[PDB]
């Protein structure tokens, strides 16, 4: 029913660390989905998956806000992924 | 100073507006145009970044040189580049546009489109993947974010 | 999602709401709080001019009832 | 021009909007491929055939490989030939999708392009898995194929193939019985069988006129 | 008076938008930029050369058909007359003659464009 | 105080046009299995603002071969007329109350074709001229049929006053009385607004950009604003004409909400149509309007003249 | 073996004629197309959230080039010049000499990335797995000169991407 969809949205905003974390993820990645934390990167990037999404949307990375020297709160790019997480993220392998 | 703060804020607003609405000219030459189409395809959906193709050069902001530029075709590319109103940007996509590529040693091929027009971003690959072209476009957006025209005018 | 199109439609609906309610409220404000008089024909215009003349304040919508018959 | 399908300078003499004369000017994508091929070895000249027709890449590889195999008097192994035919049919699907969707886009129907280019993306994934390149595989070689299939490619090709007919059905629902599409396509550009034969046409351009010919 | 004010406001807003469009940005106009657009190559002839109209007869017929709607537009008020039979006869006569003129033009190939 | 009403009508219309573009892009995207603008602002809500700011800070180009006066005048006329067509619409009270409001819209819509004509001719380029001539053909195709349809529908209203249409449809919608006329009116409104499948004047796949191929930056923005304002205005006119919302004199915002919802439904139907069909040929459009719509419209005009007399159902007004 | 695509004759009975007239006058197939688009509107789009989500790739993927080392830290390249001879675009330039310890090593190893067609022939030709095409594809530059790789840049690429390059090679070397 529609009420269950609304409840899914409410638990989605609840599970992102509250309202401000929800807004942070919405304005940083234009996505508010919740996934299992596969792992964390030594530069601050976090990697999540959810196998219920279709192939392509089942793995993602929330980038760090502070890379080597630059502020990456808004300025992010795919080149910031390290090679091992690069292999995992592009589905060249199944193992993290 | 107040004037410096004001020009910085207006500069940021104009940079945001220009990078958030980038309209490439509907313009392709060779193999690389297929990957450009796949970038426009639903999987990548460049339109979600505010990137919309437009046929007329007068209503365009970016020229993606996607394919070989030959000697016969170079004047036409230069002409449709000149008819773009400013500010205008050029992305060189693929080996053929970047430096000639497979046809570098040819009697009929221009060794890189940068001999004809100034180039902002070079996207390597033969062809670059649609993801690579998207990376290049976002890099162009970052470069537009870095530019400071109002600050330079104020410090004059 | 398809429900992501809804915010833009809502903004358009909010924008399109404003003209009608603004017109209605301005009509009420400038016509004594009781709707703007419609004069499609000269008889209605004559009625409006008579209302303005007998109002004593040169405003047609100022209505004089049975308190003007001594 | 969006309808130019690339670099074509069609000089047209018109009376009003009626076309009095067409003069196609080509050579805006003449790169001198044949001289360059004359400067390469047979393996070095193979990737040029990828870039000849950049919608039917593996079919061009197959044609060149067949020519070189005939000149060498050798024979590809059976598994290589089955792989060649399978990927040639996948390439035919890619080419026909591109042709039909760009034709519809030129006519004015822009929607089927987006529906079918996701299937094109999946077939690009097949290309990349077999070769490491989504478009220019250089996979079919004058001795067979470069590498064997990865250990799970056939299952994915089967999964893709068992859902494509519904996409074709949706495309046909959009176009086949549409009176606007029929108005824009029926009786337009009619060519007779004898004219098609004398003018050197091939493929659909013959079969549309009733000529029964398939290589 | 209110309609005149509305027209003045709309025209003023549009003209102001044009003025901001032409005076806010930085202009770099050179001869190559302002040249006419014909897909990258120079035009052969002029755009002020005659351009054939293949629907010229339909265009001429449009004038008479446009005056017919001007004739037919007072029908809502005409339907309030006491001589309803006469008004209905004349309205149907006018529409029948319009339909007959359309039929005559159709049958004699008047609606086909010139080749 | 009337100036305030003018502004309260003008600014929201432009805002709705700006966001209509975002809605148009998103609807097309989701109907094409993609998303459309969702990065510039949450759910792409700031994309129209970025487009407007980018367009008006870009260099406007004045062609060397162009006629300067008409070239500059045409977009001004387009946008001013697009804004002017809204003033007689009752929502439920019009800003301007006209005895003949329908004739006013007819005349102003007839005068809005000259912005495309003068723009195309004054550009002094071949594609612009082809677009202008296509506009001439389009008007010749649709004008007579649209006028006769309007007359046939309004025969049951009793006048050309737009507010009377609210009184006429107090109990039933006029679409249940004249649905055959409503279908032809909808198609003619598609043809009149230069919308797919009747977007010949632009013709992106055939004419690059058509009549406005030489326009850039702000004047191009004004042409776009005029076109989308015309879309919204025409769909609002259709909603008033055929789907009459109930009006409570003490509760007018109920009517306003109902009318806005119907107008949005019709506009979304326009966007839906654009994503489903191929483009017509302009000679085929003329033949469709003159060989199919015109005879049926003439017959239905005779029928809608005879019917109120036949059943003693003539509307009140003189 | 052939079939006809447009050789069917319409039925001329009164019911079929009336059905065709209803299709002509009430626009049934146009509503069918509208229904198809409406059905698509309610499906989940195929778009991914780049750059936070990436398109799937393969261990065979051909991206930016890299020069590799042995586990001891010694370079694998011995300057045989097979990759330079096989390069269809003549994108590789090599100069070699005996090293101070007598080893056969390069003194110049350039790849022009604006000449390269990314065909992977060089890594097929290499007998020691010295030159590879790595998995990286996001290396767009702002200048043409940044795409003219010398030996230092390629060695740097190898050191940077070796962790993924070795894993990709391990998953595909049995097909080679
Ligand atoms: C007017 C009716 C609008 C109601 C509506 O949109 O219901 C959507 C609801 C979901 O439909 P669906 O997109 O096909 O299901 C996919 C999953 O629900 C996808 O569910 P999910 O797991 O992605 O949960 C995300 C969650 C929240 O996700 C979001 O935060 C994005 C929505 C915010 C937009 C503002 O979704 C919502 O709660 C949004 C529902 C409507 C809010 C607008 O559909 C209905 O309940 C049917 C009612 C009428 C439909 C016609
Ligand atoms: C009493 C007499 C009335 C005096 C008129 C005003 C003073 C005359 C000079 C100014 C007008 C044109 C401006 C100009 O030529 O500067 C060019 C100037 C520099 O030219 P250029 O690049 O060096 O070389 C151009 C070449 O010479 C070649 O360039 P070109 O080929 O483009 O030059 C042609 C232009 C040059 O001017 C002339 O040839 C002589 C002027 C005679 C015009 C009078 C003709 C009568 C038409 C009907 C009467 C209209 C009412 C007038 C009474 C108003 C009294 C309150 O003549 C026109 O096109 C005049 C058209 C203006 C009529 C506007 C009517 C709007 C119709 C909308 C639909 C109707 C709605 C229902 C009612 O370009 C600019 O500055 C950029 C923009 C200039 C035009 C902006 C918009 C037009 C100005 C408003 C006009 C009146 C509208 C109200
Ligand atoms: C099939 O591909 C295509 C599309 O699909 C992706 C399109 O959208 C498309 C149409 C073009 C789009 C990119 C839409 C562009 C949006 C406009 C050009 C921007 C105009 C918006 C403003 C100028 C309106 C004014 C903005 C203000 C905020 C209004 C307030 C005014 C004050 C006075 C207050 C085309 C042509 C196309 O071809
Ligand atoms: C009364 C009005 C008069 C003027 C009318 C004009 C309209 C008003 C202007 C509208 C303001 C909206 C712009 C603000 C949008 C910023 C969004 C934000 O996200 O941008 C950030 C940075 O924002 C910009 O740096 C600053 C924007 C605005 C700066 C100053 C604004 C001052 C405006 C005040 C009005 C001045 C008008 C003067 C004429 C009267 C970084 O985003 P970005 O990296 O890109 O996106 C990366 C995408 N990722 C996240 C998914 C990876
Ligand atoms: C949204 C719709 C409503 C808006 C409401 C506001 C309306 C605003 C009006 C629209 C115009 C906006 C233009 C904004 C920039 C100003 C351009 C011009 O006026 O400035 C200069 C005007 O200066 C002239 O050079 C001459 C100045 C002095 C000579 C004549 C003026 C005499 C007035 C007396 C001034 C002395 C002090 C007065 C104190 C009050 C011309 O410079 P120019 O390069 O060409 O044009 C390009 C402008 N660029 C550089 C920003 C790109
Ligand atoms: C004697 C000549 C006959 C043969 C020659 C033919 C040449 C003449 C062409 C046709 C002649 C008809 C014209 C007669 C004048 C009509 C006016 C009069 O007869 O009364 C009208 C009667 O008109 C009726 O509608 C019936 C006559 C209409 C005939 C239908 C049209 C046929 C004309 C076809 C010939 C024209 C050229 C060819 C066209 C196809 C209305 O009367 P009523 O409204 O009570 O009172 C009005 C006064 N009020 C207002 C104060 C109350
Ligand atoms: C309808 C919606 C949009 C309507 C338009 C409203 C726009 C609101 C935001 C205005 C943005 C501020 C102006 C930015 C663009 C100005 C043009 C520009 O970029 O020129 C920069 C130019 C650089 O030139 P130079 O360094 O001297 O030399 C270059 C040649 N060698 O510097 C300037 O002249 C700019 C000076 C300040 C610009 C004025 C800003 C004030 C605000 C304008 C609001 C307009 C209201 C009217
Ligand atoms: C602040 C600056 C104010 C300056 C005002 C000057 C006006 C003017 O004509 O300038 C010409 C100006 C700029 O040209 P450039 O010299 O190339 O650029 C200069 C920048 N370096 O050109 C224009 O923008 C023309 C502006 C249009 C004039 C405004 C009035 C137009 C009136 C149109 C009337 C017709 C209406 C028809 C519709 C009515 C029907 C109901
Ligand atoms: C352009 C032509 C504009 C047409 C304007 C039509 C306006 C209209 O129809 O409203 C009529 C309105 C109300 O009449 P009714 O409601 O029907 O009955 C009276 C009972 N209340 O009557 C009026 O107010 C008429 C007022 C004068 C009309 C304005 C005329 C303006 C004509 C254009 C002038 C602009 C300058 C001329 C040059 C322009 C181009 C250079
Ligand atoms: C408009 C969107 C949906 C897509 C389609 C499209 C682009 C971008 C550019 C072009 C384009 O289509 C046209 C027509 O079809 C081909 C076919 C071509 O070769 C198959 C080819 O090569 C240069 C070029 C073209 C045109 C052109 O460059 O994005
Ligand atoms: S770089 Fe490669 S894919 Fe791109 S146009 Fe040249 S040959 Fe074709
Ligand atoms: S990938 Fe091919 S073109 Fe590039 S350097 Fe290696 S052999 Fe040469
Ligand atoms: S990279 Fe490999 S093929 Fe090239 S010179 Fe070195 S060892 Fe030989």
């Amino acid at each position: 029913e529609l009420v269950q969809v609304l409840r899914r949205g409410l638990q989605q905003v609840s599970g992102h660390g509250g309202l401000r974390g929800y807004l942070r993820v919405l304005f940083r990645a234009n996505d508010v989905r919740v996934g299992t934390l596969v792992g964390e990167d030594k530069y601050g990037n976090k990697y999540y998956e959810d196998n219920k999404q279709f192939f392509g949307r089942h793995r993602w990375v929330i980038y760090t806000t502070e890379m080597n020297g630059r502020d990456t709160f808004w300025d992010v790019d795919g080149s910031m992924v390290p090679p091992e997480w690069h292999r995992w993220l592009h589905c060249m392998t199944d193992d993290p | 100073s107040r004037g410096e703060y004001v020009v910085a804020k207006l500069d940021d607003l104009v940079n945001w507006a220009r990078r958030s609405s980038l309209w490439p000219m509907t313009f392709g030459l060779a193999c690389c145009a297929v990957e450009m189409m796949h970038m426009a395809a639903p999987r990548y959906d460049m339109d979600r970044f505010g990137v919309v193709f437009r046929a007329s050069p007068r209503q365009s902001d970016v020229m993606i040189v996607a394919g070989t530029l030959t000697n016969k075709m170079a004047p036409a590319l230069r002409k449709v580049y000149d008819q773009m109103p400013e500010p205008r940007y050029v992305v060189s996509m693929g080996s053929c546009a970047n430096g000639g590529g497979y046809y570098h040693y040819s009697y009929s091929v221009v060794r890189g489109c940068d001999r004809i027009v100034p180039v902002d971003i070079y996207v390597p690959g033969c062809p670059p993947t649609a993801e690579a072209l998207l990376y290049g476009i976002l890099q162009l957006q970052r470069k537009i974010k870095r530019e400071k025209r109002l600050r330079i005018w104020y410090r004059r | 999602m398809w429900f992501e199109i809804l915010p833009g439609i809502a903004v358009m609906a909010a924008c399109l709401f404003i003209p009608g309610m603004a017109t209605a409220h301005i009509h009420k404000f400038t016509n004594g709080g009781k709707e703007k008089r419609v004069a499609h024909f000269s008889y209605q215009w004559n009625l409006m001019e008579r209302d303005r003349r007998i109002s004593g304040v040169n405003r047609y919508h100022v209505t004089k009832g049975l308190e003007n018959i001594d | 021009h969006p309808a130019a399908h690339g670099v074509l300078r069609l000089v047209m003499e018109l009376s009003g909007e009626m076309v009095r004369k067409c003069d196609p000017h080509i050579g805006l994508l003449h790169r001198g491929t044949e001289k360059l091929i004359e400067y390469k070895t047979y393996l070095q000249a193979l990737p040029y055939f990828d870039r000849l027709d950049y919608v039917s890449m593996m079919c061009n590889e197959q044609a060149y490989s067949l020519a070189v195999e005939k000149l060498l008097n050798i024979q590809p192994p059976p598994r290589a030939q089955w792989i060649r035919v399978l990927f040639g049919e996948i390439t035919r699907l890619l080419n026909h999708i591109m042709a039909v969707t760009t034709h519809a886009l030129d006519i004015g129907a822009m929607t089927p392009f987006f529906w079918m280019f996701e299937e094109r993306e999946k077939m690009f994934e097949f290309y990349e898995r077999v070769s490491g390149a989504r478009m220019h595989a250089a996979y079919i070689r004058p001795g067979g194929v470069h590498q064997d299939l990865p250990l799970g490619l056939l299952d994915d090709i089967y999964e893709f193939s068992k859902n494509f007919s519904f996409r074709i059905d949706e495309l046909e629902e959009m176009l086949t019985n549409n009176r606007i599409w029929r108005n824009r396509t029926v009786d337009i550009g009619v060519v007779t069988a004898e004219d098609a034969l004398n003018y050197g046409f091939s493929g659909v351009m013959l079969r549309g006129s009733g000529i029964q010919w398939d290589l | 008076m209110n309609i005149m004010l509305t027209l003045l406001t709309n025209v003023t807003l549009a003209s102001l938008l044009v003025l901001i469009a032409f005076w806010l940005p930085q202009l770099n106009a050179y001869s190559e930029k302002t040249s006419p657009y014909e897909c990258g190559f120079d035009p052969m002839g002029s755009a002020r050369l005659p351009f054939s109209m293949k629907f010229f007869l339909v265009a001429i017929t449009f004038l008479l058909f446009d005056l017919e709607i001007a004739l037919l537009l007072p029908l809502p008020w005409a339907s309030q007359t006491n001589n309803l039979k006469t008004m209905l006869t004349m309205a149907l006569f006018l529409l029948i003659l319009l339909a007959a003129s359309l039929a005559y033009e159709w049958t004699q190939k008047g609606l086909e464009w010139a080749e | 105080m009337f100036m305030i009403n003018i502004l309260s009508l003008i600014i929201p219309i432009l805002l709705a046009v700006a966001f209509l573009t975002l809605v148009e892009r998103k609807v097309l995207g989701y109907m094409q299995l993609r998303k459309g603008p969702n990065v510039v602002g949450p759910y792409g809500l700031l994309q129209p603002i970025a487009d407007a700011l980018k367009l008006f800070t870009k260099e406007p180009l004045r062609p060397a071969t162009s006629s300067i006066s008409m070239f500059i005048i045409a977009p001004i006329l387009a946008l001013s007329l697009a804004l002017t067509m809204w003033v007689p619409l009752p929502m439920p009270y019009p800003l301007i109350n006209m005895n003949l409001g329908v004739l006013f819209m007819l005349a102003m819509s007839s005068l809005a074709v000259y912005s495309i004509l003068w723009s195309g001719w004054a550009s002094n380029s071949k594609y612009a001229l082809i677009g202008a001539l296509r506009a001439v053909a389009q008007t010749i195709s649709y004008e007579v049929t649209l006028a006769i349809i309007l007359l046939s529908v309004l025969l049951m209203n009793g006048s050309y006053t737009l507010s009377t249409l609210i009184t006429t449809q107090e109990h039933i919608w006029m679409i249940f009385t004249s649905w055959p006329l409503a279908m032809m009116w909808f198609i003619s409104t598609l043809a009149e607004t230069n919308r797919a499948p009747f977007d010949l004047t632009e013709g992106e796949s055939e004419l690059v950009s058509g009549f406005n191929v030489e326009y850039a930056a702000g004047p191009f923005a004004m042409f776009f604003m005029a076109e989308y304002a015309n879309i919204i205005m025409m769909n609002a006119f259709t909603a008033i004409l055929f789907l009459g919302a109930s009006h409570d004199p003490h509760t007018p915002e109920l009517y306003t909400i109902n009318f806005v919802l119907k107008t949005l439904a019709l506009t979304i139907t326009f966007l839906w149509i654009r994503a489903s069909y191929p483009r017509f040929r302009y000679d085929q459009l003329m033949h469709l309007l003159w060989k199919s719509f015109l005879p049926l419209t003439l017959a239905l005009c005779m029928w809608h003249i005879s019917l109120p007399i036949m059943t003693a159902s003539i509307p009140p007004q003189s | 073996t052939y079939k006809f695509v447009n050789m069917r004759e319409p039925s001329m009975d009164m019911k079929s004629v009336t059905d065709r007239a209803a299709q002509t006058l009430l626009w049934t197939e146009l509503v069918r197309g509208l229904g198809m688009t409406l059905s698509y509107l309610f499906r989940e789009p195929a778009t991914i959230n780049y750059p936070f989500e990436k398109g799937p790739l393969s261990p065979r993927f051909r991206g930016e080039h890299a020069l590799r080392r042995y586990p001891s830290g010694e370079e694998r390249c011995i300057a045989c010049k097979l990759c330079e001879a096989v390069c269809p675009a003549q994108a590789i330039t090599i100069e070699a000499e005996p090293r101070a310890d007598g080893s056969r090593r390069t003194t110049r190893y350039d790849i022009d990335m604006t000449k390269c067609i990314y065909c992977g022939f060089c890594q097929e030709a290499c007998p020691v797995d010295a030159i590879v095409e790595g998995p990286n594809f996001e290396f767009s530059t702002e200048t043409h000169e940044e795409l003219l790789y010398n030996k230092e840049k390629l060695l740097n690429n190898g050191d940077k991407w070796e962790a993924e390059i070795a894993a990709n090679i391990q998953a595909d070397y049995l097909y080679r």
